RNA sequence: GCACCGAAGCUGCGGCAGCGACGCUUAUGCGUUGUUGGGUAGGGGAGCGUUCUGUAAGCCUGCGAAGGUGUGCUGUGAGGCA
RNA sequence: CGGCGAGCGAACGGGGAGCAGCCCAGAGCCUGAAUCAGUGUGUGUGUUAGUGGAAGCGUCUGGAAAGGCGCGCGAUACAGGGUGACAGCCCCGUACACAAAAAUGCACAUGCUGUGAGCUCGAUGAGUAGGGCGGGACACGUGGUAUCCUGUCUGAAUAUGGGGGGACCAUCCUCCAAGGCUAAAUACUCCUGACUGACCGAUAGUGAACCAGUACCGUGAGGGAAAGGCGAAAAGAACCCCGGCGAGGGGAGUGAAAAAGAACCUGAAACCGUGUACGUACAAGCAGUGGGAGCACGCUUAGGCGUGUGACUGCGUACCUUUUGUAUAAUGGGUCAGCGACUUAUAUUCUGUAGCAAGGUUAACCGAAUAGGGGAGCCGAAGGGAAACCGAGUCUUAACUGGGCGUU
């Protein structure tokens, strides 16, 4: 089809950091 | 010289899922998945025909004893008594005569029964 | 490509006859006189690479 | 005929393929081991090297002193001589019976047996043994 | 050794160390196979991941992406594009010594005999630069598959066989190890004989 | 104190393979017979099949090749034949 | 040569390919005389269209013969392609023999232009050689460092002269710098022609077998795809029926085949359904395995037999990796298919095997081209010593009763 286009992110994004 | 392949490739696969045919989902469906079941059906049998042999002596074991006790006499004398019973061997599946022909089996106590006298 | 001799090992061996490779002996080059005679004497004579050590030799010096 | 020659046996030994199959005996791993510097693509250490300690080759004193002299001299085998064709063994001409090698300019004659046919040599040097064995088959040394 | 001239029964006399020798299987393996080897020519393809045509742009991040590493496009196990090993055009000449090459042909010919598959002639020629000419000597000496390795070797002779197939025709030199074992029968002249005598020593 | 249950240990019956010896018999293979055969890293030995060259202007093939899908047989297996 | 590390790495001499030698630094006479290029013509020879080019029929199977079988025929032609399946004799060719009106490459031969030849007598490359300082080149890292180049400052001799012979000096030997030209053996292939391959066959092979550097992405440089096959022949489905003058379908007809119908050769696997047999709604877990009734189906003449299902039942925590150790709640995998990892070259050593043997073997190159020639050379037959040197010994020491390495 033409249907052909991803531009996949960077992971998504929010939060995360689990104590350090 | 370049190596098609493929062929050949089906050819391991569908030699493995058609060992597969019967199992369940993608155990007869996935050949990754058929290839596991494919060996461990095949690991249980190696084993299970050492296990067969066991859980026959011992369905025997079990049959022999009841008819011996029905003949008023446990299993543990009774075999004393044949092995006493002036040498003399005979199976414990043979001890079959215990289904199919109680009086040949009582029989067989009672010559037991005497060697233990 | 041909194989270079490890140019440093061929300055410190030589082939012998059946195919040995005898060195000069370590620790005659300096600081000298606090060390016996007879140890500084036994050290002049050329000697033979040892059996464990001609594996390494070797292959410093394929056209040896 | 061109399908029934055949090598002799054991003259064509097959040689490692590795890495295809826990049958073929050198699957997976291919022989290499775990981990470690010498698996790896490109692995190993170089020549001599015996992890960081200072190497034999380098432990041991050096002792050279190439002669140069000794490169242009030639020594020469009794079993020579009887092929230099012409009875008489010369400075080269045993040069010309591709025996010693342009470059040579010396050359002793060394007891390395067997002379037979009388033969006279001139310009050489020639050990104490090699000369009796020389005169003993009716030869003449003369310098 | 003397060989039945066919023709005109006389006998050739032959050397017994280059027609009468034992067969060496082996050696003349090597020399049979290495002949068909340097039939070769190199003449081969193959782009290593160097020379496969895109840039070298790392195609995604190391990291974040939740993608396997991926490195260069022209990567092996990528698609389009790879070749871990790549042949490069390469040169299958054996070597083969003097005195075994030698060797070989003495336990050839030392065996065509063996096997009446050699026939010696005194002189062989056909008349005239026509096929069908060369078919009727051969249809009345009673042979299809044949070598016939003449003397000097003539125009007629050889622009007659060029169309039959399983029929060549060489020259004293010509000779090498494969054909004496193709043809069904090597005839051979009587004279060409005496110059493979010496060739072989 | 005498039974008996209980393992892939021991024994029994059949079979394979390596090394032995002894007898039949030696471009060897039989018959015994004693013995050995868990196995990762790894060393050694022997093989199956695939692509392509010769052998091959041969051989198979429209009275049906290759490939695909079943089925039977066969080998210790990779497999093979139909 | 070298933090004498890693590494770098000659020459002398030898075997081969191809071979070729000339001008200026100048004036006199004789003068345009050799020669070179540019150019016109001629000739020959290649090129850019072309021409001729042998010989097969019968029958069987088939939709179709080139296939099988039979009997002929050409071959200096059995290279190859095509044709309804595999064709020497159907077609196009092939071998072979021929052809150029014109334009051209290449050789010669000359015409025109430009150019100098020849003899006599001369001349013989100075801001250079060398040196100092700084670098760079030489295999050579300043090292005892010759030699070459010069940014910088200097600066000769001139044939009774000068350069080099690896610091340097003598002797000897050998060459003539500070001006140039010069063919071949050597390198390369955007492109033209012809031929070849133990090279690929549509995820392979060029990125591209296809209207691909396209569609697409990017402000731009720039990146960069996917996608081949109906049939022998379109004979590519007239006409009829359902339907919205639809989509899609069923007939009809073409064809060997329509299950080859264009979403078209083969048509695997994941994946999704319809149909039938058997099991399944009191039962707990890697889902199989050993046992095992019933049912459906075939058997056999029964005979606890084949196939399918599998109540109930003994045992039973997947695979890979990584680990002292993993059901592990530690890694990796949603599934299938295709692809995806110990190669190649040159050295060196060991084993096997082959040749020959105190000898073995050639490299380039020649080539009647896998032959034959070529033994330059390499390995071995002698070792010991840093070395001179000595030699079945030698080294060690004044010397070994010795000792080290060697002699089998
Ligand atoms: N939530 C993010 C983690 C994260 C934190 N900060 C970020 C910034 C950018 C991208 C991702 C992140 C993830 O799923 O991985
Ligand atoms: N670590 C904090 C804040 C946070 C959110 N996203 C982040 C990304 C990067 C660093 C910190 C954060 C939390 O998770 O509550
Ligand atoms: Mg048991
Ligand atoms: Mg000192
Ligand atoms: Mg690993
Ligand atoms: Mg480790
Ligand atoms: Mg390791
Ligand atoms: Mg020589
Ligand atoms: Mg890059
Ligand atoms: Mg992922
Ligand atoms: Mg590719
Ligand atoms: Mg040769
Ligand atoms: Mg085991
Ligand atoms: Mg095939
Ligand atoms: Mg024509
Ligand atoms: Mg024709
Ligand atoms: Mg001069
Ligand atoms: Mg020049
Ligand atoms: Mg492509
Ligand atoms: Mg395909
Ligand atoms: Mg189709
Ligand atoms: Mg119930
Ligand atoms: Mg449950
Ligand atoms: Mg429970
Ligand atoms: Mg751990
Ligand atoms: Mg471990
Ligand atoms: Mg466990
Ligand atoms: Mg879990
Ligand atoms: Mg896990």
């Amino acid at each position: 089809h033409i249907c052909v286009t991803s531009k996949w992110f960077n992971i998504d994004n929010k939060i995360v950091d689990h104590r350090p | 010289a370049r190596v098609k392949r493929g062929v050949i490739a089906r050819a391991r696969h569908k030699k493995i899922l058609k060992q597969a045919k019967g199992y369940y989902g993608a155990r007869s469906r996935v050949y990754r998945v058929a290839f596991q079941a494919v060996i461990k059906a095949g690991q249980y049998a190696y084993r299970d025909r050492r296990q067969r042999k066991r859980q026959f002596r011992q369905l025997w074991i079990a049959r022999i004893n009841a008819a011996a006790r029905q003949n008023g006499i446990s299993y543990s004398k009774f075999i004393n008594g044949l092995k006493k019973a002036s040498v003399e061997i005979d199976r414990k599946i043979l001890a079959d005569i215990a289904v199919f022909d109680k009086v040949a089996f009582t029989a067989l106590v009672e010559k037991a029964k005497a060697a233990l006298a | 490509p041909k194989i270079k001799t490890v140019r440093g090992a061929a300055k410190r061996f030589k082939k012998t006859g059946k195919g040995g490779f005898k060195h000069k002996h370590a620790n005659l080059r300096h600081i000298l006189t606090k060390k016996a005679t007879k140890r500084k004497r036994h050290l002049r004579p050329k000697a033979m690479v040892s059996k464990g050590d001609l594996g390494l030799v070797i292959a410093c010096l394929p056209y040896a | 005929r061109l399908n029934t020659l055949s090598p002799a046996e054991g003259s064509k030994k097959a040689g490692k393929r590795l890495g295809r199959g826990i049958g073929s005996g050198l699957g997976k791993t291919g022989g290499r081991g775990h981990k470690g510097q010498k698996s790896r693509s490109g692995g190993g250490v170089r020549r001599g090297f015996e992890g960081g300690q200072m190497p034999l080759y380098r432990r041991l004193p050096k002792f050279g002193f190439t002669s140069r002299k000794a490169a242009i001299t030639a020594e020469i085998r009794l079993s020579d001589l009887a092929k230099v064709e012409g009875g008489v063994v010369d400075l080269n001409t045993l040069k010309a019976a591709n025996i010693i090698g342009i470059q040579i300019e010396f050359a002793k004659v060394i007891l390395a047996g067997e002379v037979t046919t009388p033969v006279t040599v001139r310009g050489l040097r020639v050990t104490k043994g090699a000369r009796a064995a020389i005169e003993a088959a009716g030869g003449k040394i003369e310098e | 050794m003397e060989l039945v001239l066919k023709d005109a029964q006389s006998a050739l006399t032959v050397s017994e160390t280059t027609f009468g020798r034992d067969f060496n299987e082996a050696l003349v393996h090597q020399v049979v196979v290495a002949y068909a080897a340097g039939a070769r020519q190199g003449t081969r393809a193959q782009k290593t991941r160097a020379e496969v045509t895109g840039s070298g742009k790392k195609p995604w991040r190391q990291k974040g992406t939740g993608r396997a590493r991926s490195g260069s496009i022209k990567s092996p196990i990528w698609r389009s594009g790879g070749v871990t090993f790549a042949a490069r055009p390469q040169d299958h000449s054996q070597k083969v010594n003097k005195k075994m090459y030698r060797g070989a042909l003495k336990s050839i010919l030392s065996e065509l005999v063996r096997q009446d598959r050699l026939i010696v002639v005194e002189k062989f020629s056909v008349e005239a630069p026509k096929t069908k000419l060369l078919a009727q000597k051969l249809k009345d000496m009673a042979l299809e598959d044949v070598l016939i390795i003449t003397g000097e070797l003539d125009e007629n002779l050889f622009l007659a066989a060029r169309n039959l197939h399983k029929v060549d025709v060489r020259d004293a030199t010509g000779i090498d190890p494969v054909s004496l074992i193709a043809f069904d029968k090597v005839v051979m002249t009587a004279d060409a004989v005496k110059q493979v005598e010496e060739m072989l020593a």
